[PDB]
């Protein structure tokens, strides 16, 4: 019986009843971010306050 | 996409202001409708491109307007030099269809 | 100086003296297939100096009112050297590339190119019922041009090649989400892109599936005053990286 | 000045062929689109097809009624433009024009500014 | 998942230029508004929770609906399974190239009386059957068939007036991701089928009434709802601009990039 | 025989529910995962990349690549206006279709700053300075350079480093703003003016072009996921 944190601006209880792993609920609480591979996909790292082309 | 010009024949005395139309069955873009002038027994000539812009060497009396599916050509003063046939061209998809024609008959 | 590179692969070398940075894929460098994700069960062939080198494709002219080009990169190499001879005698194969588009002009010219690398670029046909034939999708190391007008529906099997929709149905301004670089003739002279193997299976056949697309689209057209040199060419120089093949058979 | 003179029309039999030619002078031939327009005797103008410039690859784009019967092409050396007509019928007797197109802004609006003098084809 | 709060700033006069970048390098500039002006320290309690992949894709959406009539021989429906017949689920899935999810499948089955000719029509509570046939199995050809036994196929029965039927389906695929796009042919000689329809092989779905024909025809209608759970998504893609035309491919007709205003300075 | 009592809400189908459900294929074996490059973990990674903005619509350019290029000449007066558009990234037709506006039109509220990167795509001997202003609402549009210098601006010099970044800050009463057009939560105007001219040598073309990109800062956020108006269907395909 896992007890989680209940997204607000307090806890809830969640038990799994079925035998497969495709029968569970949706996750909706996997908050991961990594935008540095889409915005900054360069080889030589560019500092912000430096000129971009020396 | 078929263009329909009205009137087929028209008459006006010099000094008058006359207005012909060209109505399409479906909507054309305003930058793709053009106006031509073919005189009697000669090759045609471009008159107005993209429904309000005058061509080269045209007099300043001619002025086209309109949008959507209703377009029009307006002559402020009629002279004896512009008695000819006026066609409208379109493009919404291939092919480019020309209008039937509005013949300006001088009085 | 951040304006000089020197790339070395195999028995070839690319020198550059006016460049931007080097854009590396989606943050990933191309590596070989691990033992966790492999599904075939016989030893792969890794030539790795015979294939991983800089094959230079053909040149195209940048005219004053031009549209764009695309090479269909996976088998753009198919008739080039020992990359095109392992592509036939084998059934599978995975690769990654290093694309280096190069176009130079003086200090009196002006223009701007967009060099993208579009994975799984499915193209649309001109007639709505059909799908385009093979000869209209990809030319063997010859660029296929876009058109600034649109292709009519009387053509049965031809690619719809309006530039402002990029042939796929999306807006052409939103193509900057794929890994890309600009060749601005004010500051830049070349564009480098290092692409990993992006696919949903660990190894795929090399002749039925073109898993990239390299598009060059001039957003700002060429211009020069009367007297400057009017012939500005564009050359693409593609090199495979960490290439391996599997499943040998007859020639196809 | 733009000067377009076309030639090659004449009497022909039904089921026969005829090749019209349009010659261009006064402008660079490899920069502009080149159209073909016919017009029956006292009727509406009809567009047959164009042929794109050098930077778009010299592709052609025909109409719906003449697709597969007519063919637009040019000569590689000098500035001239052709039209090869095949399997002519009774309704193909008209006056054939040779129109030019150009870029007005930076874009391509579909106007036909400079026209030819008109050659005539009579098929009977 | 909070966002970044704004630090304070002061008037500077130095050789550091955060504003001047070079956009040829294929690199989005990483400035913040505390770099070109003076800001105050504000704490952002805002959250990026409702813009995950899991909170965006996991909502139920209709994909098809197929009707079938009681009083007929071979009154029964079928559907080859794909997500390319609606315009709103297809455009959401086609922002990414490769997806990988589970499902949560729901059917909403309705009924409607047809114009019979007898008097005193009173029908009992109707039952339905929705059978799933994988690619290869035997298919039915009429309503009273041997194929509807479901000795090994999965199927679901439902008597009307209850809650809608629901079940979950795992990631049933051959490769390691559902490919939304496919630039390639199906045959090694580069002929025939081209595009995305060479990968779609998911089965069929047959529907029928279980009852007999009482005294008047009944025309039912089953709507099917998909809901991706446990989603992973790779290689994003620009959204579709021109309208969808066909199911099997990406054929389109050219349209302008935006709608138009009347000037460059007209607000 | 445990005594239960069914509340309201029983036997309903809500489309945004979160329940378990019995699996239709028991003891299945999925195909094992693989490291495919380029994973999206959040939809605000897509709306933080640069995308080209069609600042030059004018009804003749939208069916061309001419819609992205802003024309810049060499003038004979000072203080002219290069472009101008209101800052409505969900309803204004300039930023309606970019990579930021195609994502905001799935949501209803938005909050944060917006970057705007311009790039001088001209000759290598052309010079000039531009003023890139942004005026919050309350008054009309700025009509002079004197009226636009009073807002938030940045003076951009064109040199070796080609591009410059105007960062439109977040100045609002509320904590969010509607995606749809509303005059209660209007956001303002973005203009651009000649500071000095465009001076070129002999045998250099004078008409130069300028591109413009848009993206979001590291504190952009969205709320209240809705449906999109940019798609339409009549029958099945
Ligand atoms: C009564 C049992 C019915 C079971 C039905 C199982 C349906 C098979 C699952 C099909 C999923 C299709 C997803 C395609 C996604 C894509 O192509 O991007």
């Amino acid at each position: 019986a896992q007890v989680s944190t209940q997204k607000t601006g307090i806890h809830y209880t969640n038990i799994n009843y079925y035998k497969d792993a495709a029968s569970n609920s949706a996750n909706r609480q996997d908050f991961t971010q990594d935008p540095g591979k889409f915005t900054e996909p360069v080889k030589d790292i560019m500092v912000k306050t430096m000129p971009a082309l020396n | 996409n078929v263009l329909t010009q009205s009137p087929p024949i028209m008459s006006a005395s010099p000094g008058e202001k006359v207005t012909m139309t060209c109505r399409a069955s479906s909507s054309v873009s305003s930058s793709y409708l053009h106006w031509y002038q073919q005189k009697s027994g000669a090759s045609p000539k471009l008159w107005i491109y993209s429904t309000s812009n005058l061509a080269s060497g045209v007099p300043a009396r001619f002025s086209g307007s309109g949008s959507g599916t209703s377009y029009s050509l307006t002559i402020s003063s009629v002279e004896a030099e512009d008695a000819a046939t006026y066609y409208c061209q379109q493009f919404s998809g291939y092919p480019l269809t020309f209008g039937a024609g509005t013949k300006l008959e001088l009085k | 100086s951040d304006r000089v590179r020197s790339i070395t692969l195999g028995n070839s070398t690319i020198t550059t003296q006016e460049c931007a940075n080097v854009v590396v894929g989606y943050g990933v460098w191309p590596e070989y297939l691990k033992d966790n994700e492999a599904t075939a069960e016989d030893q792969p062939t890794q030539p790795d100096v015979a294939t991983c080198r800089f094959y230079t494709l053909e040149s195209v002219q940048w005219m004053k009112n031009s549209a764009g080009w695309w090479w269909k990169l996976p088998d753009a190499l198919s008739q080039m050297g020992l990359f095109g001879q392992n592509m036939q005698y084998h059934y599978l194969g995975r690769t990654g590339y290093t694309i280096h588009v190069q176009c130079n002009a003086s200090k009196f010219h002006q223009g701007c190119l967009l060099v993208v690398c579009v994975p799984e670029a499915e193209m649309g046909c001109s007639n709505l019922n059909n799908t385009p034939e093979f000869s209209e999708l990809s030319g063997g190391d010859s660029a296929r041009m876009f058109t600034d007008t649109q292709v009519g529906e009387s053509n049965a099997k031809k690619v719809q090649t309006a530039v402002w929709n990029a042939g796929m149905g999306v807006g052409v301004g939103n193509l900057t989400i794929f890994p890309h670089q600009w060749i601005n003739l004010r500051t830049n002279n070349s564009a480098t892109l290092v692409m990993p193997y992006i696919n949903s299976v660990p190894m795929d056949n090399m002749f039925r599936h073109n898993n990239l697309t390299l598009m060059i689209i001039p957003f700002v057209p060429l211009n020069y005053s009367e007297g400057s040199s009017p012939y500005v060419p564009i050359t693409v120089t593609i090199a495979p990286m960490c290439a391996e093949y599997n499943g040998l058979r007859l020639a196809s | 000045e733009v000067k377009l003179v076309e030639s090659g029309g004449g009497l022909v039999q039904p089921g026969g062929s005829l090749s019209l030619s349009c010659a261009a002078s006064g402008f660079t031939f490899t920069d502009y689109y080149m159209n073909w327009v016919r017009q029956p005797s006292g009727k509406a103008l009809e567009w047959l097809g164009f042929l794109r410039n050098k930077a778009n690859g010299y592709t052609t784009e025909y109409s719906a009624s003449v697709k597969g019967r007519f063919t637009i092409s040019r000569d590689n050396s000098q500035s001239i433009l052709y039209l090869q007509m095949n399997a002519l019928r009774a309704e193909d007797s008209a006056t054939y024009y040779c129109a030019r197109s150009r870029y007005y802004g930076g874009t391509y609006r579909y106007a036909l500014d400079y026209w030819g003098q008109g050659t005539s084809v009579t098929v009977s | 998942a909070r966002v970044a709060d704004t630090i304070s700033s002061r008037p500077t006069n130095s050789e550091s230029i955060p504003a001047l970048t070079a956009a040829e390098t294929g690199h989005t500039s990483q400035v913040v508004p505390s770099d070109t002006m003076q800001t105050r320290h504000v704490k952002n309690y805002h959250s990026r929770s409702e813009s995950s992949i899991e909170n965006f894709l996991c909502r139920s959406a209709c994909v098809y609906y197929a009707t079938y009539t009681n009083n007929s021989k071979k009154g029964f429906a079928e559907w080859v399974i794909n997500t390319r017949q609606v315009a709103q689920l297809r455009r959401k899935l086609e922002l990414f190239t490769y997806l990988r999810f589970d499902l949560e499948l729901t059917f909403v089955i309705t009924s409607a009386q047809q114009p019979s000719t007898a008097s005193s029509v009173d029908a009992p509570v109707q039952t339905h059957q929705i059978m799933y046939v994988p690619p290869g199995g035997p298919v039915p050809t009429k309503v009273k068939d041997y194929a509807w036994q479901t000795s090994t196929n999965p199927s679901v029965f439902w008597t009307e007036g209850n809650a809608p039927p629901r079940m979950s389906i795992p990631f049933i695929s051959i490769g390691n991701a559902y490919s939304c796009f496919y630039d390639g042919w199906t045959q090694f000689s580069r002929n025939g089928v081209y595009g995305i329809n060479t990968l779609n092989n998911m089965g069929t779905l047959y529907m029928r009434h279980v009852n007999e024909a009482g005294q008047g025809p009944i025309k039912s209608t089953v709507r099917i709802y998909f809901k991706p759970k446990h989603v992973k998504a790779w290689v994003p893609r620009p959204p579709r601009l021109c309208q969808y035309e066909k199911q099997k491919n990406v054929n389109f007709s050219p349209i302008g990039v935006t709608t138009s205003r009347t000037d460059i300075i007209t607000t | 025989g445990l005594p239960v009592m069914t509340t309201p809400g029983s036997t309903q189908f809500l489309t945004s529910d979160d329940f378990q459900s019995p699996s239709a294929m028991p003891q299945f074996d999925v195909t094992p995962e693989m490291q495919i490059p380029g994973r999206v973990n959040n939809l605000m990674e897509i709306a933080e990349v640069d995308s080209v903005v069609p600042v030059n619509n004018t009804e003749d350019n939208v069916s061309s690549l001419k819609a992205y290029q802003i024309p810049v000449q060499s003038n004979s007066d000072n203080g002219k206006q290069v472009f101008g558009f209101p800052l409505q990234p969900g309803a204004n037709n300039v930023l309606n279709r970019t990579l930021l506006g195609e994502i905001l039109n799935y949501y209803t509220h938005w909050s944060g700053s917006i970057k705007l990167t311009f790039m001088f795509c001209g000759s290598a001997m052309a010079t000039g300075k531009f003023l890139l202003a942004y005026s919050p609402p309350g008054a009309g549009v700025p009509k002079n350079r004197k009226d636009a210098m009073l807002g938030t601006h940045v003076i951009w010099d064109v040199g070796l480093q080609s591009s410059c970044v105007l960062c439109v800050p977040w100045i609002s009463q509320t904590h969010y703003r509607y995606v749809v057009e509303d005059e209660y939560t209007a956001a303002g105007y973005v203009t651009c003016w000649y500071q000095t001219n465009i001076v070129v040598p002999a045998d250099v073309q004078s008409s130069c072009d300028i591109l413009c990109f848009v993206s979001a800062c590291n504190d952009f956020s969205v709320r209240m996921l809705k449906d999109t108006p940019f798609i339409r269907q009549d029958t099945f395909y």
